[PDB]
Formats: structure tokens, C-alpha cells, sequence
């Protein structure tokens, strides 16, 4: 069954079918077994696509509802970005809860743990996009404590260049910027980020330098945003 | 709009 | 209410929900209630959005059925095949849920013959959908009721719709793409398209601005269909 | 590739 369901998933990947992909990836994690760089990719891949449609609708209807409360669609937008949002919530449940149960704890290589709580602080962002009161500040202490974690490991086990660690210090100055309102703290974060992999890019081969000026080009851009 | 690290 | 079900139609379209769409205006249909010109284009984005991602899917998923098979991979294989009848199984169902409430509830209660060819084309439409994905006893039986609408609806149209009207040249449209693709006559297709293309270019020296750009988008895609076609 | 009736 588990090679039968990694199979499906790279299959669901080539007709853009990312729910299925999902169910796909959660049934081959859930057999307990760990992931390879490959398996963990696409376990990435179907639940971002998943969780960012779900984003992105949610940003829609809160915008419609922001206008409809500027004076009547009220009623109908707000039951129905409730529903939208009650969907994310489940989509980012059913990943931090493959990433606290079974991938986090079953995770030899540094760069696997790292990989898996960069995702957990990832999950706990997309989560704290939509939570309003109590439980906003519960979440962001989440996301800030896995995203601490992962930090503290890339730091101590993996290259200034590696493409995990760059995404890791994106996001969380991301997290910083827009959840933990710190603009100073994602600045920092992101002009040391980009200076120390700038100081290394010579001992990079050809794929290497690509898949890490991809993600460098990311955090210059939002400093250019942010300042 | 801000970017956040790109899919594997 | 039916009002709440159409606005939070209108509000998964701009989210790009449109199996929660298709939820909302199937439940919409469902309390007996006509269409307006509006709540049938709703209708006809939701399910045609849904359909053309499982049509697009299965297009994919047989691609791929077809290599793994003229390479002999003898485990990828049954996976491909068990993939395809699912997301074909999906696609069978989310035609026979249109053509359920075409049959019973839209067709019976249209009010004009403007609606009726609306509904007609998209019954036809369905069936074609349905052919596409289909394999033997059914195949036949299938092509024989997308035929049967399209021709029930192009005989209202020639009788009550001008030759310009977008619902008739789409109509022609998707007869001739039946024709070319489904029931194997390429001469019936060119025929019908030729036809279609000539009769509203002679009129449309009679339409305003925005008639005459929605009559000449379909007009270009007929065209298009011809040059691929000879 | 063809091309069918365009969303109304």
C-alpha cells in the first residue's frame, strides 16, 4: 500500500491535483514509515498548493466582507469565509499533526528536523493569518518557538547556502514582518541571512548557486518592500 | 506583495 | 434561501471555488425556481470549471497509462489505471448530477427558447464529456443523446434565435466539435462550422459594441476549428 | 488543439 500511495501522489502532482495528492502523502506518512528527500517534497508540495487556494479565497472574501461592513452581502460572506477559513483550519491541523506525531519525532538527518519545523512554523503562520483573539497569541508562540528551533539546528548543522536554511530565515522574517509585528527583527533577520549566504556563494557547483540565488533573490526583494 | 520560500 | 445559495455562488466564483459553486447553484436549481440569464451563466461556469479540471486530469492520467503500457511497467502500471477510473468515476458523476437536473428540473421548466437551447447545448455538452471518457456498449448509446440535444436545440435556434446570437454560435460550435471529435464526420463538422461562420458574418453590420465583440469571439474560435480541420 | 464554446 505505501508504495502503491507514493505512486498516486507523484500522479496527482501531474494532473494539478493537490487534495488528492494530499490524502495521497498523509496515508503514506501515516504508515509510519520516514520520508525521503523525494517523499518529504512531495508531502510539501500537495498541501502548500492546498493550503495556499485556501489562502488566497480567504483574502478574497475578507475583502469582499470589508466592503459589503462599508454598507449588505454581510450576512452570506461571513458565513461563507467562515467555512473557507474552517477548511484551512483543518488542512493545517492534519499537517501540524503528521509533523508533531509521526515526521518531527521519526527524523534522523538535521536537515529532515529542520525541513519538518520550518514546516510546522509555516502551518502555525497560515493559521494565525485567520485566528482573531486568544487563541492568535497561543498560535504565534507556536510559530515562533518551531521556527527559534529549526533556526538554532540550521545554524549548528547545515551551510549559510543551503536552500531549507534560506527558506527557514524567509519565512520566519516573513513571520516577523507580518504576524509578530517586529519590521526591525525580519530587516535584521533577513540582511544577515542574505549577506552570510552572499559570502559562501563561491564554493557552490552549477544547481547549488541556482536553488540558493532563487531563494537570496526573495529576501532582498521583501527588504526592498520592507525599507 | 511580499514572498515566502518557493515549493520544493 | 435560494437568494443565499446564488450570492454565495457569486462569492465562490471570485474565491475560484467552483465545486462549492456548483454546490450552491445545483441547490439553487433544486427549489424549482427558473434561471435568469445570470444565475444559468453561474450554472454553466460552476459545472463547466469543475468538469473541464477532471476532463484535463484524465486527459494527464491517460498520457501517462499510455507510456507506463508501451513500456511494459508491469507495477505503474495498475496504479495509473485505479488513478484514472477514480478521477473518471468523479468526472461520470459530476455529468450525471448536470444532466439530472437538466432532465428534471431545467429543460421541463424553460421559459423561453433562448433558455431552452442553453439548456439543450449544455445536455448535449455533457454527453459529449461523458463520450469522451466512455468505451463500448455505453460509447454508442451516449453519442446518440449528445446528438439528440444538439439537434433538438439547433432546430429551436434556426427557428427562434438570430444567426449572431452567442448561445446559437456556440452551439454550432460545440455540434461541430461533437461531429470532428466524437462521432467520427469531419465533412458534417467543416459543413456545419462553414454554415455558422457565413450566416453571422452577414449580419453583423446589425449589432451594437457589445453584441458584436461577443459574436465575433465564438465566430473566431469556429474559424479556428476550420483551419485546424482543412 | 480545438476549441470549444468559451464561460458565458
Amino acid at each position: 500500500e505505501r508504495a502503491s500511495l507514493i505512486q498516486k501522489a507523484k500522479l496527482a502532482e501531474q494532473a494539478e491535483r493537490y487534495e488528492d495528492m494530499a490524502a495521497f502523502m498523509k496515508g503514506a506518512v501515516e504508515k509510519g514509515e520516514e520520508l525521503s528527500c523525494e517523499e518529504r517534497n512531495l508531502l510539501s508540495v500537495a498541501y502548500k498548493n492546498v493550503v495556499g487556494g485556501q489562502r488566497a479565497a480567504w483574502r478574497v472574501l475578507s475583502s469582499i466582507e470589508q466592503k459589503s461592513n462599508e454598507e449588505e452581502k454581510g450576512p452570506e460572506v461571513r458565513e461563507y469565509r467562515e467555512k473557507v477559513e474552517t477548511e484551512l483550519q483543518g488542512v493545517c491541523d492534519t499537517v501540524l499533526g503528521l509533523l508533531d506525531s509521526h515526521l518531527i519525532k521519526e527524523a534522523g538527518d538535521a536537515e529532515s528536523r529542520v525541513f519538518y519545523l520550518k514546516m510546522k512554523g509555516d502551518y502555525y503562520r497560515y493559521l494565525a493569518e485567520v485566528a482573531t483573539g486568544d487563541d492568535k497569541k497561543r498560535i504565534i508562540d507556536s510559530a515562533r518557538s518551531a521556527y527559534q528551533e529549526a533556526m538554532d539546528i540550521s545554524k549548528k548543522e547545515m551551510p549559510p547556502t543551503n536552500p531549507i536554511r534560506l527558506g527557514l530565515a524567509l519565512n520566519f522574517s516573513v513571520f516577523h514582518y507580518e504576524i509578530a509585528n517586529s519590521p526591525e527583527e525580519a530587516i535584521s533577520l533577513a540582511k544577515t541571512t542574505f549577506d552570510e549566504a552572499m559570502a559562501d556563494l563561491h564554493t557552490l557547483s552549477e544547481d547549488s548557486y541556482k536553488d540558493s540565488t532563487l531563494i537570496m533573490q526573495l529576501l532582498r526583494d521583501n527588504l526592498t518592500l520592507w525599507t | 506583495r511580499r514572498a515566502s520560500a518557493p515549493l520544493p
